[PDB]
């Protein structure tokens, strides 16, 4: 999440 | 007319567009979706084909990492499938080398792969080859003097400046000159006879120096950089520039595409996505 | 006068929500907030207390799985941290034995749990037991016969239709007839003497098609299914129906709620959620 921002 | 290609990405899930993007006449062409929505995919052009490689399917009630070739053909407005690769491989990188496509490192579950393998079209197989030094996933790929370089990423553990390069012929990987800022989910090209490194994640915040590489000098030294800040950005090149699609900036996943122009070293605004998103396939026929 | 409650979920976010819908006079209440947003949590009363168990807090902040167990005293309207587990369990499933707490495999980051722990709300302490034959998230924990009955779920790699059983007296697993359908993220609870499986997803499309289990018959039949389909339903069972809440249908967020009627074997639509959201966890004081 912090590289990509998925969850 | 060549056109920039845009394949899936990632926006509240993972998604399935296939679209393209004219950069002579600022046009968006909507195309046939994939079959498996990705993100973190990798897309590269051999041959006419345009070719969708990994990722994974991030659904509101699952994950599954995908093994998966897929296979564009523009004149057909078609996908279909090619034959798989050994693993999945999630925030995988790609780079082609005399029409051979060349799949490194990316994530599986808790595999963070240091395995890379080697698809022949002619064959419709995928063969390994010698494996990295180093565990990348979220890594950028370019090939510059018939030779892959694998730049930044990230290992399980650390996120990584270190580089390393592969040697086709002799088949073994070697280190080279590492970054100076440390680089996972960058983008990755080579414009002119330089590896560029555009944006990425250091550990703290999301990037936009970028910093260039010269296999004369054998350093790295930073450009103009970008006006957002991105990680998990598409990049490609085109006729002499460098264009960056998408990303996230920590707060907001961008619809910005930025163009570099070497001969000013500024970049500029060129056009938006339909759509914010990060983690897209992009490549060039 | 009983109630049932829904806690957290999720909707772009985790949530907060602890809202408590009344059955007989078809109200909802809006009780205190959770103190961490999270989805994929499960729900329990034991001791006319309300637990939370787990859950996963998808914030723009970022991720993390939780192995928080809070409590909620409907008395002071008022949530305090117990115990937590000694492990975080997202997509977790639950389920009370003579007022001790099952929870059942969930995942922390890239591990899928088959760890199981019992929480002693005497003690206020966790331990845990026999691990489970299969690795399991997105399971569906029911309690009949004095025993533990852990339905379908995710190993990591496939969706499962598997179920398996567990001894407290005997401390073991043993497996059961497996499901009509492979099923994760589905709503399971008893009913009569049956172990019911309603909705979830099977890696590919979200389900409406409801089973219910028969310990005398040892077989799974098939029953009517629901109107919506939804995976990450919320379950539960009054006055001799059973009610599912919520969840997704692959296409947005259902704040629809279903009940189930065995005499007919119909559903009906009873009230709607205030907001629509998937993966919460739901008790009946
Ligand atoms: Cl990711
Ligand atoms: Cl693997
Ligand atoms: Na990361
Ligand atoms: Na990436």
């Amino acid at each position: 999440d912090e590289e990509t921002g998925e969850f | 007319g060549r056109l920039i290609y845009t394949a899936g990405g990632y926006f509240r899930q993972s998604l399935s567009y296939l679209e393209a993007y004219n950069p002579s006449d600022g046009t968006w062409l909507r195309l046939a979706d994939l079959q498996v929505p990705r993100s973190g995919l990798a897309g590269c052009v051999v041959g006419g084909l345009l070719y969708a490689v990994g990722g994974r399917n991030n659904s509101p009630d699952g994950n599954t990492d995908s093994s998966a070739l897929d296979c564009y053909n523009p004149m057909t407005n078609q996908w279909s499938p090619c034959a798989p690769m050994s693993v999945p491989r999630n925030r995988i990188g790609v780079g082609v080398i005399d029409g051979h496509i060349y799949a490194v490192g990316g994530s599986h579950g808790c595999i963070h792969h240091n395995s890379v393998e080697r698809y022949e079209p002619e064959r419709d197989e995928w063969h390994l080859v010698a494996p990295m030094l180093t565990r990348r996933i979220g890594v950028g790929v370019a090939v510059l003097n018939r030779l892959l370089y694998a730049v930044g990423g990230f290992d399980g553990t650390n996120r990584l400046n270190s580089a390393e390069c592969y040697y086709p012929e002799r088949n073994e990987w070697r280190m080279i000159t590492a970054m100076n800022t440390i680089r996972s989910g960058a983008g990755v090209c080579v414009l002119h006879n330089c590896i560029y490194a555009a944006g990425g994640y250091d550990g703290q915040d999301q990037l936009n120096s970028v910093e260039r590489y010269d296999v004369e000098t054998e350093t790295w030294t930073f450009v103009a950089p970008m006006k957002h800040r991105r990680s998990a950005l598409g990049i490609t090149v085109h006729q002499g520039r460098i264009y960056v699609l998408g990303g996230y900036d920590g707060h907001t996943f961008l619809d910005s595409v930025e163009c570099y122009d070497p001969d000013t070293d500024t970049w500029s605004e060129v056009t938006r996505m339909t759509s914010g998103r990060s983690g897209v396939g992009v490549a060039v026929t």
